[PDB]
């Protein structure tokens, strides 16, 4: 549960959003933090990642960071469909709703 | 760098003679002359120019002065012999680099190695035959002449021609295949029976 | 200045004298340590031509040494006759006969001609790479012209008023 | 084979073994190919029956 | 990069080079003039085999 | 410079003082003799035999890495991993087995190391002073 | 820079504690010898 | 020519001097000696003719962030510039001229 | 002398592995040597020690027989 | 310079500069369903998702040994993308490769990740060495700045700033200080500084045609026997 951060071991924390407004604010902060993202302030809920300097491989790095913060296990079949900010928000809702009903994480 | 002077001195040998420290003994190039190079006559002109500048083109001074050998070439054959013993493969590699720039075909290289190793193989058999003649001499047969190329009325055996035809039909006698008969091991039956008789 | 990291990861099974992975470069380094540096002669004449008489003595000494030692030298000469005739008549065409008979077999020449051209390309490496940069530098200089125009707008706006 | 003249008492030792190696592994190439075809291997060779 | 070609057993010269210019210089007069295909590994084998109604899979 | 050369220095420390400080600068012949047998860093002190091993070890190891790094014959039998048609899969373990057999290259060198030499004919010639004997000497 | 070791102008104590590129290779080989104690053992 | 002399004097014909010195050392140097495998302070010569790419703006930010003015430039560009890439290429003066007519009205 | 040479040659293999420990251990391309080096080394030691041990038993049987048989003939 | 003169240099039996589908006898041919009994083929439609998972594996398994170095992670990402963007930008028509270019590259990248998972890939060992040499130099600068001392890089920057003032104060006729003139000022200082350092000889030949090595000592012979160590 611990990771190196600039040569120092730091305890990593996990997030539990469970709310639509918390999901949108997290995803926006997630994409803005990525070093390849352009026009960070022009980024809105309906922003296409291709319009901000992101390609299919940058979506993998973004999804890899979601598994770090939220603790998800996202399969490789789902990653290539995450091409908008809206897609990350709807996917996070689908995972939390799936775990609230099925009592287990989605298939990985 | 830091370890350059130490490592360069450790890797290679330098010249310890101070032959050229003496001014008048320095050669003009007339001691070891190249005879067949295409610029041969340009070498002689430079030697003549060196002799003329030393005497201000009054060569009578050279005739009256003493002539010296090339002291820088002293003990050069010994120095190459010591480098050959120090690193034989490194000496051979660099002395043959210019010659090995032209590489003959795989066929020619194989012919060189084949005939060379084949000649050494015949030499080894010739040495072994000399030991046979020494054993024959000690066994009581005096030997006139030498070798196995019988001049008289005897059969000769020339040695296997180093071509695949004879190398498929014949092969040399391997001495390690001549063994003591395994019936020798049956004498150990005497030991097993003796041990039981003695209650061992 | 922010304090940087103390060090990166240090691999426990990789060293300079014992590199973990293999290539011809490390083998080339150990090869030249073995054969040593290029044995540069400092003299005015080569060693063979200066000692022709002496090397001829030692050349014939070992010939006589082998000749005096080999008492059955005639048996070796006769034993070598058959393979000498056989291998030379068999490989004559592939070595020499092809140069004036049925087929040239220029495969080995094609390898010399390609390598001779690469020798020239390496000799002109600095020239060819410098011409390629002249076009990239031209593109870079063209993009830097927009900043030169902008730096004069403040002077233009002031002089226009 | 000239460089192997002193490696044994037979100059053609490596050639005599290689001709057997060449025979065995070439003989096994068709056998492994039929194994790759599977149980249908006969249909790959002759085709459909009549 | 030379160690990467060796450790992955990509020992076909010029396989990962987009323009194997050395491969073209070596085959200027070769029979069946061809250069290695891009990123060809010496171990991969894409051979197939089919059984048809005719012989030899035709 | 190696530990064996440094061990010689501590033993020859007083000898180096007599040669380098006293003899190497006294005068005349004693000076020339002391400057010739001076003690210090070995000029041309590299050991080519050490270097011959390092080169040949590295070159033979790169060959071991290639011959031992093969795709498995067993894994290709099911046609479910990476190999559908491999008509020469039965050659996959020849090079690995050949490199592993090279470990006994020096252990079994010559005839004496592959058998019990006293039961062979060549042993009798060595005990006879490397002398030729009749081929049936082991029987008589 | 000017204090770099010279094979001619060298002290006895400096040569004994030189520790050059030859020793750096050996120290790497020694690390392999020590790490192989359990395997060889 | 193809007739250069005897075999013993073959290594003699190779040397070509740039000075007038006599006698001339015959040996023609083949390579440069490389006794110590030292890591060169020189940058790699592979970085020769690579076109513009992502490493140019990534290193520009790293060197700009070493200054106070550069830190302001980087922050404003990555936040308040509507561009789909950091590889900025000026192919027209549309954004420049329209920024001047919207400014000189005062 | 044979048993001593083959023991020194086997010791040479252990040095070859130790001198190249990092490559034989960390490089997966040499995994087969790392795995099967101890199996081959045990077989080599097995042959060396088997030959020495069997030779030693045969010498003891010979020595004890010539002494027992000599006393009977006396 | 020198240009290839053979106009047919890039000609192959399959076309100009064709390194995607070389011409061979056993050419691919179609299969007809109604006439095919059985088939043995290894091709599938799994390369796309395998390409995505391989990128995630190579990225995440390499970041294990970065010690949280954020700049190194971002630099490694740029390098990792350059490895995966090869088939998308190459001159070679990767979509026309003989037996499926997608499968070929995915299997090729899997061999790289296998080495990466063991932390033995040469790109990894090269990254640790390059980063250690870089951080050692950054730590040297940090220790000099904490001590109030001026770094060698700041001395040149300060020295180059006063050179531009001196040149633009004497160049009053023209007032266009181009980047060409700015460059040759720095290069004149860089050459003088590089020649000042005690560096190993990089060029083959010095001012004369002779080589700059320790082996380039010819006659005249003027060196005595080597002297021993002093006590
Ligand atoms: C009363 C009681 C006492 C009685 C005493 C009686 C005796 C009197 C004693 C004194 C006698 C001499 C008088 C003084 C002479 C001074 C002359 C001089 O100024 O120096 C010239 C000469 C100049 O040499 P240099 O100019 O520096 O270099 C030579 C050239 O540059 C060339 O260098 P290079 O590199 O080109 O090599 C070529 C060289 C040599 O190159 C060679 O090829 C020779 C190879 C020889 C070694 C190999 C031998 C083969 C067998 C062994 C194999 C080796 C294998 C190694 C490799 C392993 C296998 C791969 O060619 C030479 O032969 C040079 C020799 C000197 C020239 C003389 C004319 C030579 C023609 C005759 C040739 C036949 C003899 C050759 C002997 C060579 C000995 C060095 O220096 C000497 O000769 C030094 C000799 C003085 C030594 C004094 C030792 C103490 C004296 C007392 C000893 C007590 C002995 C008791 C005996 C008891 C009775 C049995
Ligand atoms: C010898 C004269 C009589 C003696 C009197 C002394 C005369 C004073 C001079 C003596 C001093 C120099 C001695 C000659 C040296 C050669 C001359 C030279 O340097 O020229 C540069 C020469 C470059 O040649 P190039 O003419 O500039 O261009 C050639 C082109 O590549 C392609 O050229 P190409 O396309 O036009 O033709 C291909 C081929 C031309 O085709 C051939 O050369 C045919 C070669 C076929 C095989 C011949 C085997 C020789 C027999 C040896 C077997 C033992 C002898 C006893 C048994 C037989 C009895 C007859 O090229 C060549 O090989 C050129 C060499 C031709 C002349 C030299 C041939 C000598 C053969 C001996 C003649 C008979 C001697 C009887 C022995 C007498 C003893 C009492 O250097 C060479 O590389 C060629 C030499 C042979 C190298 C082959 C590769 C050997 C690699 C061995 C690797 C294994 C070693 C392991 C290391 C060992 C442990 C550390
Ligand atoms: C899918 C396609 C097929 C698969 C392709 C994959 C092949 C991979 C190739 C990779 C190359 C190997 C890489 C490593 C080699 C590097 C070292 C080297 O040897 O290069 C030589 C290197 C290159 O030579 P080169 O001068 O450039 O000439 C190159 C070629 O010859 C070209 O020059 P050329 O055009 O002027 O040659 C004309 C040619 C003209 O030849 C012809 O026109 C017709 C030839 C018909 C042959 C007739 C056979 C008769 C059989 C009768 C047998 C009776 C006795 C049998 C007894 C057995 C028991 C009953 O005649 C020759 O001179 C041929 C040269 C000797 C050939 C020896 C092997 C022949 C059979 C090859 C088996 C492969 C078959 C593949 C299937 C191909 C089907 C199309 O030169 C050197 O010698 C330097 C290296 C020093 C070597 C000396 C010691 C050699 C021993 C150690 C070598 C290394 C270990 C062994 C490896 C294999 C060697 C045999
Ligand atoms: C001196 C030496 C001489 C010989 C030299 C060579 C030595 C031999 C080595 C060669 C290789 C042998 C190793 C084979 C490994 C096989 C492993 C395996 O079992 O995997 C299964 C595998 C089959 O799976 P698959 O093909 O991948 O796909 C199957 C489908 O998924 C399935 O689709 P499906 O479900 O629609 O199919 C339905 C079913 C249909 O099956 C049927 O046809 C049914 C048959 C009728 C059953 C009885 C019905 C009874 C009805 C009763 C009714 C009761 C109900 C009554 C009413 C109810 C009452 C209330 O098919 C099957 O499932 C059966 C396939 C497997 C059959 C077994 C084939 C291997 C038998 C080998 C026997 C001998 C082995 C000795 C080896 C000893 C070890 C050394 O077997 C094979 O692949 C066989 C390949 C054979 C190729 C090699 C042939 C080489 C040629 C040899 C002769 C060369 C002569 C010339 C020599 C020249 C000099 C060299
Ligand atoms: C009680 C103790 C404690 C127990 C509990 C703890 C221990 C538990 C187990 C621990 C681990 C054990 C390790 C093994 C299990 C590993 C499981 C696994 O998943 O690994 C997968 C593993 C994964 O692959 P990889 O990691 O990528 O690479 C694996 C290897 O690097 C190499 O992979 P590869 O695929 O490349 O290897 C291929 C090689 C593998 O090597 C072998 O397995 C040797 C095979 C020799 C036998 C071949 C049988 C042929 C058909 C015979 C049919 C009848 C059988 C009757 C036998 C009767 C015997 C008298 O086989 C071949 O070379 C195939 C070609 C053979 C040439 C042609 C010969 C066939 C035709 C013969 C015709 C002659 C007769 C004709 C007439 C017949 C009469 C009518 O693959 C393996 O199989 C690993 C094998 C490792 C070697 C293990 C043994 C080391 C040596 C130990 C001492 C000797 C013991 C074995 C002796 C066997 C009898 C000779
Ligand atoms: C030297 C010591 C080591 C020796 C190792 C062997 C070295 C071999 C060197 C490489 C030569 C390989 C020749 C391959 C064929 C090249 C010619 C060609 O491509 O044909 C094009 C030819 C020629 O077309 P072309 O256009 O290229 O040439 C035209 C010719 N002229 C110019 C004269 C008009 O076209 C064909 O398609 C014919 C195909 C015939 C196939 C013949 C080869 C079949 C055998 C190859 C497989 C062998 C595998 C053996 C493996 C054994 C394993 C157990
Ligand atoms: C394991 O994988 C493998 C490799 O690694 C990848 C290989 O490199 C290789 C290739 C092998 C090589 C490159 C090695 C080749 C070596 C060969 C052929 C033989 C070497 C022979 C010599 C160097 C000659 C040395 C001469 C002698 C031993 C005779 C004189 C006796 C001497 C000098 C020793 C005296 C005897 C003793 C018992 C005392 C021992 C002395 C010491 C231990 C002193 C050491 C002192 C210190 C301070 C270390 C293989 C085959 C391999 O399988």
């Amino acid at each position: 549960l611990t990771q190196y951060v600039e040569g120092q071991i730091v305890n990593r924390n996990q997030l539990t959003l469970k709310k639509q407004e918390d999901i949108e604010q997290y995803v926006l902060k997630l994409v803005r933090g990525y070093f390849r993202t352009t026009n960070k302030q022009g980024l809105n809920i309906n922003s296409v990642l291709q319009d901000h300097g992101l390609d299919e491989f940058d979506s993998i790095e973004l999804a890899m960071q979601v598994e770090e913060d939220l603790g998800y296990v996202i399969s490789a079949e789902t990653i290539p469909v995450l091409n908008k900010v809206k897609h990350f928000v709807n996917y996070i809702n689908h995972v939390e709703q799936f775990k609230a009903e099925n009592g287990k994480a989605p298939i990985a | 760098s830091l370890h350059e002077k130490m490592q360069t001195d450790y890797l290679w040998v330098k010249d310890h003679s101070q032959a050229d420290s003496w001014a008048k003994a320095r050669t003009h190039g007339y001691n070891y002359i190249a005879h067949t190079v295409p610029n041969k006559k340009e070498r002689y002109e430079m030697i003549w120019r060196s002799m003329g500048k030393s005497t201000d083109w009054e060569l009578e001074k050279f005739r009256l002065g003493k002539k010296f050998p090339d002291r820088g070439n002293k003990r050069r054959w010994f120095k190459n012999l010591f480098r050959l013993i120090k690193n034989p493969m490194g000496y051979i590699f660099w002395k043959t680099y210019k010659a090995r720039l032209a590489k003959p075909s795989l066929i020619v290289t194989s012919m060189f190695i084949g005939f060379t190793l084949g000649f050494i193989k015949l030499k080894a058999q010739s040495i072994a035959y000399s030991k046979k003649q020494y054993a024959t001499l000690r066994a009581g047969k005096n030997i006139e002449g030498s070798g196995q190329v019988h001049f008289g009325y005897h059969d000769q055996k020339w040695g296997m021609p180093a071509i695949p035809m004879f190398q498929l039909m014949y092969y040399e006698l391997p001495g390690n295949s001549i063994v003591v008969n395994p019936c020798r091991n049956q004498n150990y039956r005497l030991y097993f029976e003796m041990r039981k008789k003695l209650g061992i | 200045m922010k304090k940087p990291m103390a060090k990166a990861y240090e691999h426990p099974y990789n060293s300079e004298h014992h590199p973990l992975n293999f290539s011809a470069v490390k083998i080339a380094e150990t090869f030249h340590d073995f054969i040593g540096p290029e044995q540069v002669s400092p003299h005015y004449e080569s060693f063979a031509m200066s000692r022709k008489f002496l090397l001829t003595f030692w050349g014939g000494f070992f010939v006589l040494n082998f000749g005096m030692a080999t008492v059955d030298l005639n048996w070796i000469m006769k034993s070598t006759y058959i393979p000498w005739i056989f291998w030379f008549q068999l490989m004559y065409f592939y070595v020499e006969g092809k140069n004036s008979m049925f087929m040239p077999l220029l495969q080995r020449f094609y390898r010399r001609a390609a390598a001779n051209e690469i020798f020239t390309m390496e000799a002109f490496y600095h020239e060819n790479i410098e011409n390629k940069l002249r076009n990239l530098m031209r593109i870079t200089k063209g993009q830097l012209e927009y900043w030169d125009i902008h730096t004069s707008y403040g002077e233009i706006r002031a002089d226009s008023i | 084979h000239g460089w192997t003249s002193m490696l044994s008492h037979a100059v053609l030792l490596l050639s005599c073994y290689s001709i057997i190696i060449m025979f065995l592994f070439i003989l096994g190439m068709p056998t492994l190919l039929l194994y790759d075809f599977g149980i249908f291997f006969l249909a790959y060779l002759k085709g459909a029956g009549k | 990069e030379l160690e990467e070609l060796t450790e992955t057993h990509n020992y076909i010269p010029g396989a990962k080079d987009d323009v194997n210019l050395r491969g073209y210089l070596a085959t200027q007069f070769a029979w069946g003039k061809k250069v290695i295909s891009f990123y060809r590994h010496p171990a991969d084998d894409f051979k197939c085999a089919k059984a048809t109604k005719n012989m030899l899979g035709r | 410079m190696n530990p064996i050369q440094k061990a010689w220095l501590k033993i020859l420390e007083p000898v180096s003082y007599v040669i380098n400080e006293k003899m190497a600068k006294r005068t005349g012949i004693i000076g020339k003799l002391g400057r010739f047998f001076a003690i210090g860093p070995r000029e041309y002190g590299v050991h080519p035999i050490n270097r011959m091993f390092i080169f040949m070890n590295r070159k033979y190891m790169a060959f071991q890495a290639v011959a031992l790094h093969r795709y498995s014959f067993v894994k290709s039998l099911t046609h479910n991993g990476f190999h559908m048609l491999r008509v020469f899969r039965h050659f996959a373990f020849v090079l690995p087995a050949t490199v592993l057999a090279g470990l006994g290259l020096f252990v079994y060198w010559g005839d004496d190391n592959k058998c019990y030499s006293p039961d062979r004919f060549p042993y009798l010639k060595k005990r006879a002073g490397d002398m030729a004997l009749p081929l049936n000497s082991l029987n008589q | 820079p000017q204090l770099w070791p010279n094979p001619n102008k060298l002290r006895f104590a400096d040569l004994y504690k030189y520790q050059g590129v030859e020793m750096k290779k050996i120290n790497d080989s020694i690390k392999n010898y020590k790490a192989a104690k359990f395997y060889i053992g | 020519t193809l007739q250069w002399g005897s075999l013993a004097e073959r290594p003699m014909v190779d040397r070509v001097m740039s000075t007038s010195t006599w006698p001339v050392p015959y040996y023609q140097r083949l390579f440069k000696a490389y006794p110590i495998r030292e890591k060169k302070d020189k940058m790699s010569l592979l970085l020769s003719d690579i076109d513009i790419d992502d490493t140019n703006w990534y290193q520009a930010k790293d060197f700009l962030r070493g200054s106070f003015r550069g830190r302001q430039i980087v922050d404003y560009v990555e936040n308040n510039i509507a561009s789909n890439t950091y590889i900025l290429i000026q192919q027209d003066v549309a954004n420049m001229a329209k920024a001047y007519v919207h400014d000189i009205c005062g | 002398a044979t048993a001593l040479y083959k023991s020194s040659a086997l010791a040479g293999n252990l040095f070859l592995y130790a001198y190249n420990y990092n490559n034989f251990t960390a490089n997966i391309r040499l995994r087969t040597m790392r795995y099967l080096f101890p199996v081959v080394s045990l077989a080599i030691f097995g042959n060396i020690y088997w030959d020495y041990r069997s030779q030693l038993v045969k010498v003891n049987l010979f020595d004890e027989y010539i002494q027992a048989r000599a006393q009977e003939l006396v | 310079g020198y240009k290839i003169r053979n106009k047919s240099i890039f000609w192959t039996r399959a076309g100009w500069k064709n390194n995607w589908h070389p011409k061979n006898f056993n050419a691919p041919r179609p299969s007809y369903g109604e006439f095919t009994m059985g088939i043995r083929c290894r091709n599938d439609h799994h390369s796309f998702l395998r390409y995505v998972q391989t990128y995630r594996n190579m990225s995440r398994h390499c970041k294990q040994y970065f010690l949280g170095d954020k700049q190194l992670e971002e630099t490694f990402i740029l390098g990792l993308r350059s490895l995966f963007l090869v088939p998308y930008d190459s001159q070679c028509l990767t979509d026309q490769i003989k037996h499926g270019g997608e499968r070929r590259f995915v299997d090729q990248l899997d061999r790289d990740f296998e080495l990466i998972s063991y932390n033995t890939h040469p790109y990894q060992l090269f990254t640790y060495t390059v980063r250690n040499e870089h951080l050692a130099w950054k730590n040297e600068q940090y220790e000099k700045i904490q001590k109030g001392e001026k770094t060698f890089e700041q001395e040149l920057l300060d020295y180059l700033d006063e050179q531009v003032l001196a040149e633009k104060a004497k160049l009053r006729d023209g007032q266009n200080f181009s980047i060409e003139r700015m460059t040759e000022i720095a290069l004149h200082v860089f050459r003088k500084a590089r020649a000042g350092k005690v560096r190993p000889a990089q060029d083959v030949r010095g001012p004369d045609g002779n080589v700059n090595d320790f082996l380039e000592q010819r006659r005249p012979f003027e060196h005595p026997n080597p002297t021993g160590v002093t006590h």
